[PDB]
RNA sequence: UCUCAUGGAGAGUUCGAUCCUGGCUCAGGAUGAACGCUGGCGGCAUGCUUAACACAUGCAAGUCGGACGGGAAGUGGUGUUUCCAGUGGCGGACGGGUGAGUAACGCGUAAGAACCUGCCCUUGGGAGGGGAACAACAGCUGGAAACGGCUGCUAAUACCCCGUAGGCUGAGAAGCAAAAGGAGGAAUCCGCCCGAGGAGGGGCUCGCGUCUGAUUAGCUAGUUGGUGAGGUAAUAGCUUACCAAGGCGAUGAUCAGUAGCUGGUCCGAGAGGAUGAUCAGCCACACUGGGACUGAGACACGGCCCAGACUCCUACGGGAGGCAGCAGUGGGGAAUUUUCCGCAAUGGGCGAAAGCCUGACGGAGCAAUGCCGCGUGGAGGCAGAAGGCCCACGGGUCGUGAACUUCUUUUCCCGGAGAAGAAGCAAUGACGGUAUCCGGGGAAUAAGCAUCGGCUAACUCUGUGCCAGCAGCCGCGGUAAGACAGAGGAUGCAAGCGUUAUCCGGAAUGAUUGGGCGUAAAGCGUCUGUAGGUGGCUUUUUAAGUCCGCCGUCAAAUCCCAGGGCUCAACCCUGGACAG
């Protein structure tokens, strides 16, 4: 199914995610259908376009782990 | 979107047409355009469309190994119809 | 003993047993499809009144849509598919009875 | 010239045809020498030139030439050979590399040695 | 003198000289590069192009005991809890590799209508009553092994029947079809069956774009269409019978040859040329060929069946296997790495969860392969000495260069402390005691390689004598060689410097922008003319080109502009856009 999740860039030991809406069987870094979030541990700079976040989990998507307490966070789940 | 305009080459068969469709396009590298002809298997039940004919042409589901297109009555032509003279 | 393959082993095994009831699933309509045929060329070949010869028939009909929806639950058949058999024995049953003359739709 | 011929395809482009075929699209290819000799240069030119025929990997059999001053190859060497023209010697469009298999470097050159396949010297 | 432009260089060589036409050659960039000499460090990348040739060993796909019957570890026992083959459930169709085949709707782009869809949402109704088996297990038995054979035996979310069904067939009449329980003390949860939607993933169909060959000219008969019967998830010569004679083709069919394609990469003043490694999308393949089965999904890389070729085991009666998965060995080759660590991050699979598995991935190691940063000292140093070399013997030059005196410690060495990366309950880090930070020594641990005739920056001397040798082209070398080899000196780049190979440039040398044809290569011997291309003036029409505005899209990464982050840069990240 669809599911909304980190696709992982930057360089070796230092580490930058996209949040992305992408079909479950395409690869960890293939091509999606939106670009979402942006997200960062060392930075600690994380957010998000809420619009499309609600239009895809409206359309039934599945958040991972992750993604899913970072839409917590921004208190995504409660507009819901 | 925008159907082909063509004349009719041979009518001979039943339920169909074959077209020639003329269009013109600009050559890739020497910019002139040129004419480019083709050739379509146009389904017609009815057989109305003779040889010689002008008919607009029309995209559908396959009906054969290959027509693809129904043969539709001249979408706009400039009327041959003689015009007053002022 | 340990035997270690489950993928491999395992879904061979049940590939045939599957195999088997979907062998049977399948024989059935066309045998009871079968059946039917052989009944409408009987009759479209000689003279009865279909008011009385329907009766076996359709007898066989039923069965035979009976075999097919039966074998579209259980899932050896893909829905769209029995549409067409059914669609078919209708249409042979339509067939004979213009021949011997009782219904024919014209607009 | 004329636009309408153009669209006949009146351009076409003449390939690069390459000066070391035997080589087939490589930096160098080893092979074995077949034979070595001498040859005379095209006048004015006059001198001895020393010149090894090489069969190579690649199957064909060329005739290439050994620079520096003196050699100890023989026949049944194996030896790496690369690209680069004699203009002197008809025939000849192959070098061995000096220093490298077969072929050991030049004795006592002290100068550019990393052409000729020399050790630095302490 | 507003605006636009950040861009187009030549040189040698035919002659006794000249001007020209014309080729050859050089200066520049770029590599998935290789080889030679030399080599201190760090940052980010890259690493079988050849044989889609063989493969020893180990690992790369499983999970669920909360679907189920058993038995095996303990425990005193069905209070506790573990493992486990077996039946069932989903997953093994994704992820990973390679480019052989493929000149095709395969790919890119833009359209369409006749379809399918497990998991995920949204929603409308339901889950009655029975019955029968089959493994497991047991006993007997055949086998060296692999794996079997009989007879019993048993559970289920596994199989079959009946009842009911806003669906299916049908003009209708009518006819036909479903279920499964498991958790919990209950509430309730995860499921099951039938419809109806949604999103995503797939199947088809069509316009356009999609290599060289005419010393390849006719090719095609299920071939091009029509009906009738079949078949497919769906349209269709997809199949078959009959009817008709079409379909494609000099604007290049057919045949042969080469090739995975595209985002892009390299070059170019631009117009455009060449190419498709890493990175991202799609196709195609899985020892060589052919089949199907299971299934929402395959004609299925680590599934099945057959044939073939090849390797292994065998107690010789028979079996086992498929690295173009990660490493690794042989072989081929100029050439391309460790039989490493870890699931901690991200991503997948199964599960109620705990959790388990993940050679995807995250990291390490090896290698100047490449791009980028830094270093190998800083300041002063009689103008006196040793030495090399040149010298008309006056002196010049290596040379402020060294020696020598002070300052500094990036790097080196010896000790200390030491992350973020981890996500909101704590816990949990492979990297790693690494990145970084503080102290203590001490100029201490660290420069080579091409070239010096012209293009081309940089010159003299000894040694050789058409010899030995050099050379990218012109061409040097027969006694004083600025062109060979040595020395000293200088120049260019610098941890690299050269040589060879490949591609574009320069090349206006295949010319649209941008050439020519009296004598330099070049006007058919001359007409007639078919296709084809262009075609006088005036008014109107239409709007195919053309022009302007607005919308959709041309994935992200790359290039361009503007900021931000690793001390800088390379690299990474955000936002945005001209082209076309
Ligand atoms: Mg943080
Ligand atoms: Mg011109
Ligand atoms: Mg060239
Ligand atoms: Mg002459
Ligand atoms: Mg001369
Ligand atoms: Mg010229
Ligand atoms: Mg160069
Ligand atoms: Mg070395
Ligand atoms: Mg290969
Ligand atoms: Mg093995
Ligand atoms: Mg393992
Ligand atoms: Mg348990
Ligand atoms: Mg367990
Ligand atoms: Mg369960
Ligand atoms: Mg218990
Ligand atoms: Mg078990
Ligand atoms: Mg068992
Ligand atoms: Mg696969
Ligand atoms: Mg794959
Ligand atoms: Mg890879
Ligand atoms: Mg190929
Ligand atoms: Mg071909
Ligand atoms: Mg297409
Ligand atoms: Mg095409
Ligand atoms: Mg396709
Ligand atoms: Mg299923
Ligand atoms: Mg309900
Ligand atoms: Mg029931
Ligand atoms: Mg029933
Ligand atoms: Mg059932
Ligand atoms: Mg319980
Ligand atoms: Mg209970
Ligand atoms: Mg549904
Ligand atoms: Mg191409
Ligand atoms: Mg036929
Ligand atoms: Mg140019
Ligand atoms: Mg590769
Ligand atoms: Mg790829
Ligand atoms: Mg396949
Ligand atoms: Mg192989
Ligand atoms: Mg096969
Ligand atoms: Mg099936
Ligand atoms: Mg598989
Ligand atoms: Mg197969
Ligand atoms: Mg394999
Ligand atoms: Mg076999
Ligand atoms: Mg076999
Ligand atoms: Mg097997
Ligand atoms: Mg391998
Ligand atoms: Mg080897
Ligand atoms: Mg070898
Ligand atoms: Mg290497
Ligand atoms: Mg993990
Ligand atoms: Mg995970
Ligand atoms: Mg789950
Ligand atoms: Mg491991
Ligand atoms: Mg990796
Ligand atoms: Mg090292
Ligand atoms: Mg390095
Ligand atoms: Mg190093
Ligand atoms: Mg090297
Ligand atoms: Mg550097
Ligand atoms: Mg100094
Ligand atoms: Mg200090
Ligand atoms: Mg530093
Ligand atoms: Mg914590
Ligand atoms: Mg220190
Ligand atoms: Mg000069
Ligand atoms: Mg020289
Ligand atoms: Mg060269
Ligand atoms: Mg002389
Ligand atoms: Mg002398
Ligand atoms: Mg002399
Ligand atoms: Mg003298
Ligand atoms: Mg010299
Ligand atoms: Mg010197
Ligand atoms: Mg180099
Ligand atoms: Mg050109
Ligand atoms: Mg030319
Ligand atoms: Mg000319
Ligand atoms: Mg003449
Ligand atoms: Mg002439
Ligand atoms: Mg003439
Ligand atoms: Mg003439
Ligand atoms: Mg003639
Ligand atoms: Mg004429
Ligand atoms: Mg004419
Ligand atoms: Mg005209
Ligand atoms: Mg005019
Ligand atoms: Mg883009
Ligand atoms: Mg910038
Ligand atoms: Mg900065
Ligand atoms: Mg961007
Ligand atoms: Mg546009």
């Amino acid at each position: 199914m669809v599911k909304l999740r980190l696709k992982r860039c930057g360089r070796k030991q230092r580490a930058v995610y996209r949040i992305v809406a992408i079909d479950v069987r395409s690869r960890r870094e293939g091509r999606d259908l939106q670009k979402v979030g942006f997200y960062d541990p060392i930075k600690s700079q994380t957010y998000l376009n809420v619009p499309a976040i609600l239009d895809f989990l409206e359309k039934g998507a599945q958040p991972t782990e992750t993604v899913y307490d970072i839409l917590k966070r921004a208190e995504v789940f409660k507009e819901f | 979107m925008r159907s082909m305009q063509g004349k009719v080459i041979c009518a001979t068969n039943d339920k169909t047409v074959n077209v020639e469709v003329v269009r013109l396009a600009p050559h890739p590298k020497y910019k002139r355009r040129v004419r480019k002809k083709k050739k379509y298997q146009a389904h017609d039940p009815d057989n109305q469309f003779k040889v010689g004919d002008w008919v607009q042409l029309d995209k559908c589901r396959p009906i054969s190994k290959t027509k693809t297109f129904l043969a539709v009555a001249p979408e706009g032509r400039q009327s041959s119809a003689t015009r007053p003279k002022p | 003993t340990l035997k270690k393959a489950d993928s491999a082993a395992k879904r061979t095994r049940q590939a045939e047993t599957r195999r088997l009831r979907n062998k049977a699933r399948k024989s059935e309509v066309k045998t009871r499809m079968r059946k039917v045929f052989e009944a409408l060329d009987a009759l479209k070949k000689k003279s009865g009144a279909s008011t009385e010869e329907l009766v076996p028939i359709d007898n066989l009909i039923a069965e035979a849509y009976s075999a097919i929806d039966k074998a579209v639950v259980k899932g050896t058949l893909h829905r769209n598919t029995a549409a067409r058999r059914k669609s078919r024995l209708a249409r042979n049953k339509k067939v004979v009875e213009i021949h011997h003359g009782w219904y024919t739709p014209s607009l | 010239p004329t636009i309408k011929q153009l669209i006949r395809n009146t351009r076409q482009p003449i390939r690069n045809v390459t000066k070391s075929p035997a080589l087939r699209g490589c930096p160098q290819r080893r092979g074995t020498c077949t034979r070595v000799y001498t040859i005379t240069p095209k006048k004015p030119n006059s001198a001895l030139r020393k010149v090894a025929r090489v069969r190579l990997t690649s199957g064909f059999e060329i005739t290439a030439y050994i620079p520096g001053i003196g050699h100890n190859l023989q026949e049944h060497s194996v030896v790496l050979v690369r690209g680069g023209r004699v203009k002197d010697l008809p025939g000849v469009r192959y070098h061995i590399v000096r220093g490298t298999l077969d072929a050991v470097g030049v004795k006592d050159r002290q100068q550019g040695r990393s052409k000729y396949g020399v050790k630095k010297p302490k």
